RNA sequence: AGUAUGGGAGAGGAUGGUAGAAUUCCAGGUGUAGCGGUGAAAUGCGUAGAGAUCUGGAGGAAUACCGAUGGCGAAGGCAGCCAUCUGGCCUAAUACUGACGCUGAGGUACGAAAGCAUGGGGAGCAAACAGGAUUAGAUACCCUGGUAGUCCAUGCCGUAAACGAUGUCUACUAGCCGUUGGGGCCUUUGAGGCUUUAGUGGCGCAGCUAACGCGAUAAGUAGACCGCCUGGGGAGUACGGUC
C-alpha cells in the first residue's frame, strides 16, 4: 500500500482521524505496519487531516 | 463528535446521543491518564497484567 | 545511481511559474546525469489543513534517478525556493513509470 | 562501501583455483579490504559502538585465519602477509 | 445594544468547578456564570446542582442579548456537563450541535507527580 | 566451523533536517467578579481587569491513535517522518576451504539512574528551601511557590532487586493449544489447510525436587571449561594497596 491510495487509507481511519487497531479489522501485522506508515506520510503531505 | 440535530430530536435524546459518542471516542480516558505521571515500570506492569487478563479471557471464551 | 520519488507543494499564486520550475529542475538533473522516469501534475488541490494560512496548492510528483551531488543541489534549491512550501523525498528500489492513481 | 565488482576483483586475484571462494587467502583478503574500508566511517562517527563490535569481530576472524594458515604452511603465510601488507 | 441570533456556549467543567460562557461567533463574549457566583462556596462548586443553576443564569442573561439557537462545546472532565447542557435547553434555547473538544497532547509535557494520600 | 552469489523483516547504531497536538510566557479583541486548591480549608492570583473565550508571536521538551503475552540488540537498552553513513540476523540451492573448534585465570571493551568537570540551554516537572494546613508534637504524608538537576557538546565515574534472583557450548527424551520472520506442498482463483525452520508464549506424561514447582526456552538424561559457597552477627567493615 502507498500513500496515494487515499480512499483505502480512509477505509482504516475513524471519524476522529485515528488509526483503527488491527483487532477491529482483522488485518495482518505486516500489512498494518505498512498501512500506518502510509497514513503518517499522507498526514504529512496533508492529503488527510491529523485530527478530526 | 459534532452531534448535529434533526428537527424532531429532543434535547435529552440529543444529550444521550452525545454521551454515547463521547464514550465511544474515549477522550475522558486519555484525559484521566494525562492527569498524573506514571513510571515506565508501572506502565509495563499494568500492560503485562492486562495481557495476561486478555489471554485468560480468550482461553475462557474458546473453552 | 539511486531512484527517488519527489512530491512538491507549490503556492497557487505561483502556479503560473510551475513550467519554469520543472523545466529548470529536469534540465539540471539531465545535464548532470540520470533520467526522469515520471512527471505528474495533480493540479490545484485543496488542503486538509491550512499551511501558512493557505488552503489550496499545486501538487507535482517526479520519479527520477540521479546521484548524490544532484540530490544535494535539489535539496538546496527546494529549501531556498519560496513557492515550494513543502516537499517529500523517498528513496525507492526499481524504477516506477506507470500512471499512478489519483493523477487522473 | 564495497561492491560486487570490487569483491570479484579481490577474489579473482587471490583465488587458489577455479571457483575458489573458501581459501584462507581469499577470506583474509576480503576481511582486510573491508577493515581498511570501515576506517573512514569510524573517523566521522567515533561514537558508533554497535558497529565497532562487528569491526572487532572481523579483526578476530582475520587473526584466527592467519594463525591457521601459518600452522598449515609457512611459505603461503609469508607470501600472503607480504602481498596484503600486514605486519603480522 | 448589539443583536445576535446565533452563538456558542462554552462549558469548562473540572473536578472542582464549572464555568459556563456564552459568546457569539468569532469568539467575543456576551455573558458568563459560575458556581461560585451563585453561592455554593467551597466543595459544593462541583455538584451538578450548581452547574444547572449557573447554566440557567447564563442562559437568562443571554436571552437579554436575544438569541435563540446556540452551539454547545464541552471541554473538560467532571460532573455537571450533562446537567449544564440540559439546563441550557430548559431555558428554551435551540441547540444546534454539541461537541467534545477537550485538548489531548501527543505525548508532550510531563504531568505532575502522583499523590500519596 | 567458515566463504561467494539471490531474496527478506526489524523502536539495531551515528549524523543532519523537518511536521502536528499540548503546557508556559508575551501583545492584542470581547467581556466582568471571582479564580485556584482540599477530606474540609488556608497560603496564592484578581477591580492598574483575573479566570473564560478569539487571533497572532517566542521558546523548550516529548512523540497520542497504530501498539501487541509484538519487534531489534551481547547486556545496559531502543518508538513521529525523511535523507546520508553503518553492524548483526533470517531464508533457497549450488559452488569452495577442509577441524580452521568450545571454554577461558590474568587483560581489555561496553555498561540504567544518580553524581562530577568545562561551556551552552531552560517550557514542564522537581531534591534543598520558603510559606499554608493536619497533629499531643510534624522536622513528613496534603496544598501554593521553587534552586540544583532533568536537555545539548566534550570527558570522568563503573555502581542497581544490572533478575529468568537460573554461566557459556553440544547431543538425546510423550503430547496439546497460540503467536512473529521465512521455505515447501495441496486445494482451486484466493482465501484456506498441511508440513519444515529460526524466535517468542500457555498447559502437561516420564524424570527431577525439602516443598513450591521445572518440564525440548529443563531445574530431565550426559559431556567440556570457567566463576562462586562452607552457622548468624562483627563485615563488603578495619589496615595495606590499585584506580
Amino acid at each position: 500500500i502507498d500513500y496515494k491510495d487515499i480512499d483505502t487509507l480512509k477505509q482504516y481511519i475513524t471519524e476522529n482521524g485515528k488509526i483503527v487497531p488491527s483487532r477491529i479489522t482483522g488485518t495482518k501485522a505486516r500489512y498494518q505496519r505498512q498501512l500506518a506508515l502510509a497514513i503518517k506520510q499522507a498526514r504529512y503531505l496533508s492529503l488527510i487531516p491529523y485530527t478530526d | 463528535p459534532q452531534v448535529k440535530l434533526k428537527e424532531g430530536e429532543p434535547v435529552d435524546v440529543a444529550i444521550r446521543r452525545f454521551k454515547r459518542s463521547c464514550e465511544k471516542a474515549g477522550v475522558l480516558a486519555d484525559v484521566r491518564k494525562r492527569e498524573f505521571y506514571e513510571k515506565p515500570t508501572q506502565e509495563r506492569k499494568r500492560k503485562k497484567a492486562a495481557a495476561v487478563k486478555r489471554y485468560q479471557k480468550k482461553l475462557a471464551r474458546e473453552s | 545511481m539511486r531512484h527517488y520519488e519527489i512530491v512538491l507543494l507549490v503556492h497557487p499564486d505561483q502556479s503560473d511559474q510551475v513550467v519554469g520550475m520543472v523545466e529548470r529542475y529536469i534540465s539540471q538533473i539531465k545535464e548532470a546525469d540520470g533520467q526522469i522516469h515520471r512527471l505528474e501534475d495533480w493540479g490545484r488541490r485543496q488542503l486538509a489543513y491550512p499551511i501558512n494560512k493557505i488552503h489550496k496548492a499545486h501538487y507535482i510528483l517526479m520519479n527520477v534517478e540521479c546521484g548524490q551531488s544532484t540530490l544535494d543541489e535539489l535539496e538546496e534549491l527546494f529549501r531556498y525556493n519560496d513557492a515550494i512550501i513543502r516537499n517529500l523525498i523517498i528513496r525507492r528500489e526499481h524504477a516506477i513509470t506507470e500512471e499512478s492513481l489519483l493523477a487522473k | 562501501a564495497l561492491t560486487n565488482a570490487d569483491r570479484a576483483e579481490i577474489i579473482a586475484k587471490f583465488a587458489r583455483a577455479e571457483n575458489d571462494t573458501g581459501s584462507p587467502e581469499v577470506q583474509v583478503a576480503l576481511l582486510t579490504a573491508q577493515i581498511n574500508d570501515l576506517q573512514g566511517h569510524f573517523k566521522a562517527h567515533k561514537h558508533d559502538h554497535h558497529s565497532r563490535r562487528g569491526l572487532i569481530r572481523m579483526v578476530n576472524q582475520r587473526r584466527k585465519l592467519l594463525d591457521y594458515l601459518n600452522g598449515k604452511d609457512h611459505e603461503r603465510y609469508t607470501a600472503l602477509i607480504g602481498a596484503l601488507g600486514l605486519r603480522r | 445594544t448589539r443583536t445576535v441570533s446565533e452563538g456558542v456556549a462554552h462549558i469548562h467543567a473540572s473536578f472542582n468547578n464549572t464555568i459556563v460562557t456564552i459568546t457569539d461567533r468569532q469568539g467575543n463574549a456576551l455573558a458568563w456564570a459560575t458556581s461560585g457566583g451563585q453561592g455554593f462556596r467551597g466543595s459544593r462548586k462541583s455538584t451538578p446542582f450548581a452547574a444547572q443553576v449557573a447554566a440557567e443564569v447564563a442562559g437568562k442573561a443571554a436571552l437579554d442579548y436575544g438569541l435563540k439557537n446556540l452551539d454547545v462545546l464541552v471541554k473538560g472532565p467532571g460532573p455537571g456537563r450533562e446537567s449544564a447542557v440540559r439546563a441550557l435547553g430548559a431555558v428554551g434555547y435551540k441547540i444546534n450541535s454539541i461537541t467534545d473538544v477537550t485538548p489531548i497532547p501527543h505525548n508532550g509535557c510531563r504531568p505532575p507527580k502522583k499523590r500519596r494520600v
